[PDB]
């Protein structure tokens, strides 16, 4: 059924599962027309596809082009998501193909479970939770692939980075979703808090700083202090 | 015209007769309903005075032979049972009238409804259905099941509706996911209609027949498949003209013969609000929009 708090730990079990997050597939721009009417114009999107348990990202970049003559695409876009995390299942050998795959908005169910009609024993998952994985395109190195690609591609990380060889994979979401929250409620703020320190540097091979386990200590609690704050902010608490 | 005698009346119950029922009393003399009219199916149905749980009844048809109601006691139910001896019973029928212990068939003359609730409904489709092919009735009841149903248990006494399901291969041909779930004109005129119905006629049918055993027997197996069928019709964008009208018709009669206090239960609220206001034949039933409207607005 639907993925809440109380299931939670079956994220990090051993059944092979992806979170798959559509909501900066189709992006936009919205402007005004010569004649003073109001259009929009596309830019470069992405589905987000991520294996919570590995850290594996599978970044298929969804080029403008894409659109181009196509009608309601808002809907459309769902349908190509699908399309496109079909053929990701597809190209990969049968032991490494997920057993479930969880959505994260109720929308993508049926054209999900449409597109994966030949893998019915593939169960397709919604959840209440409140995934803050819009902002992946907060994380830099995320955004400039995207941005930069002339043609459709598919880049491949790991959102953990190293992480993994120290922590759990429980925590290793738990702090993937603390940065993500963070940048999400105040993109300006939680950049500044990761990057402060111009000693601490990214390696070439991954997303984030490369933290020591007692500056992650300290980078999480500013983090857990930002999104507080801003969550008094917008309810006058 | 035809009669259906019946050996006797034990026990009080709610005899049905198509869209007609009367009260009859335990051991009461009644031995039968007389001038029912030849030319379309029909269904004789039961509710026992002690168990408003289970209505039962038989589909048939007079001209496919005589037949007669009893009442066995061991299984506690009235049966329909065929009676091969031509003479026999026009002797029983001929007796009972002259007796007047018959019901007339009470069927209003300007009164087309039966017609119109039965108009595709063919007997031959009909033990396709419901498979027990030695008899020439056919039983139906409340809790029977579908074959749809026992995929999600005896498969002899299940109701063989046609398979409708929009996720599955069947409905989607790979390549055009978006296209077919959106728009379901291929497999309502390719799969359906030309592959396993053959044409409208024999799909109308198995959506009436699926109406009718939801309202006499609130089979709940059998309102799914109702909705199905008016659901594939409502989300093909590519209807043939004549069956876009002829639905409306159907519908039509079928809403205004429902009991108005079963409407929760027996109309589902989705189906119905896509099908009069979102689908591609919003437009298109207009008579059953209209007596939808001013009969159940509180379900739309």
């Amino acid at each position: 059924g639907a993925m809440n708090s109380s299931n939670y730990a079956e994220l990090f079990n051993n059944d092979i599962k992806l979170f798959v997050d559509d909501t900066n597939v189709y992006r936009v721009t919205v402007h005004k027309t010569f004649e003073g009417n109001v259009a929009t114009k596309a830019i470069n999107g992405c589905i987000f596809t991520l294996n919570p348990k590995t850290g594996h990202l599978f970044l298929k970049i969804i080029h403008t082009s894409v659109w181009a003559g196509q009608k309601r695409l808002s809907q459309l876009a769902k349908w190509k998501t699908a399309e496109e995390v079909s053929a990701l299942v597809r190209s990969l050998p049968k032991e490494e193909q997920p057993k479930q795959i969880i959505v994260t908005r109720k929308a993508m169910l049926d054209p999900l479970e449409v597109h994966m009609l030949d893998f019915p024993n593939i169960a397709i998952r919604p959840t209440e939770l409140r995934l803050p994985f819009s902002a992946a395109m907060s994380i830099d190195k995320l955004s400039d692939v995207v941005m930069k690609a002339t043609e459709p591609q598919m880049v491949l990380f790991n959102i953990y980075d190293d992480w993994l060889d120290r922590i759990s994979s429980y925590t290793a979401f738990s702090r993937l979703t603390l940065l993500l929250r963070a940048l999400k409620t105040n993109e300006e703020s939680a950049k500044m808090i990761l990057l402060s320190d111009p000693t601490i540097t990214i390696k070439s091979y991954h997303l984030w700083p490369s933290f020591t386990d007692e500056q992650w200590i300290t980078i999480e609690s500013q983090m857990r202090d930002l999104i507080l704050t801003e969550y008094g902010r917008k309810y006058n608490v | 015209m035809n009669t259906v005698p019946f050996t006797s009346a034990p026990i009080e119950v709610t005899i049905g007769i198509d869209q007609y029922s009367f009260n009859v009393k335990e051991n009461q003399p009644f031995h039968g309903i007389k001038d029912i009219p030849i030319g379309h199916v029909h269904v004789i149905h039961f509710q026992h005075a002690d168990n408003s749980s289970m209505r039962y009844g038989y589909w048939f048809d007079c001209r496919m032979g005589n037949f007669y109601i009893q009442y066995d006691p061991k299984d506690g139910l009235y049966k329909m049972m065929e009676e091969r001896d031509g003479a026999k019973f026009e002797n029983i029928v001929h007796n009972f009238k002259e007796r007047q212990m018959m019901v007339s068939y009470p069927k209003i003359d300007e009164d087309d409804t039966w017609y119109n609730l039965t108009e595709f409904v063919q007997m031959d489709k009909i033990r396709k259905i419901v498979r027990k092919d030695e008899n020439q009735f056919s039983y139906v009841d409340s809790s029977m099941t579908t074959v749809q149903e026992n995929e999600l248990s005896d498969p002899a006494h299940s109701l063989n509706y046609t398979v409708i399901n929009f996720k599955s291969r069947e409905a989607i041909r790979p390549g055009h996911e978006m296209e077919d779930f959106l728009d379901k004109s291929y497999y309502l005129n390719t799969v359906m209609l030309q592959g396993i119905f053959k044409n409208s006629s024999n799909y109308f049918g198995e959506l009436q027949f699926a109406f009718l055993n939801a309202m006499f027997f609130g089979n709940y197996g059998s309102s799914l498949q109702w909705h199905a069928m008016i659901e594939l019709i409502c989300s093909s964008a590519t209807v043939p003209k004549h069956m876009l009208d002829k639905l409306d018709e159907i519908l039509y009669y079928q809403i205004k013969t429902l009991p108005e206090q079963y409407s929760d239960i027996l109309l589902n609220e989705r189906v119905w609000n896509i099908c009069l206001y979102s689908s591609f034949q919003k437009n298109s039933l207009h008579n059953t929009e209209k007596i939808m409207e001013n009969k159940y607005p509180e379900l739309l």
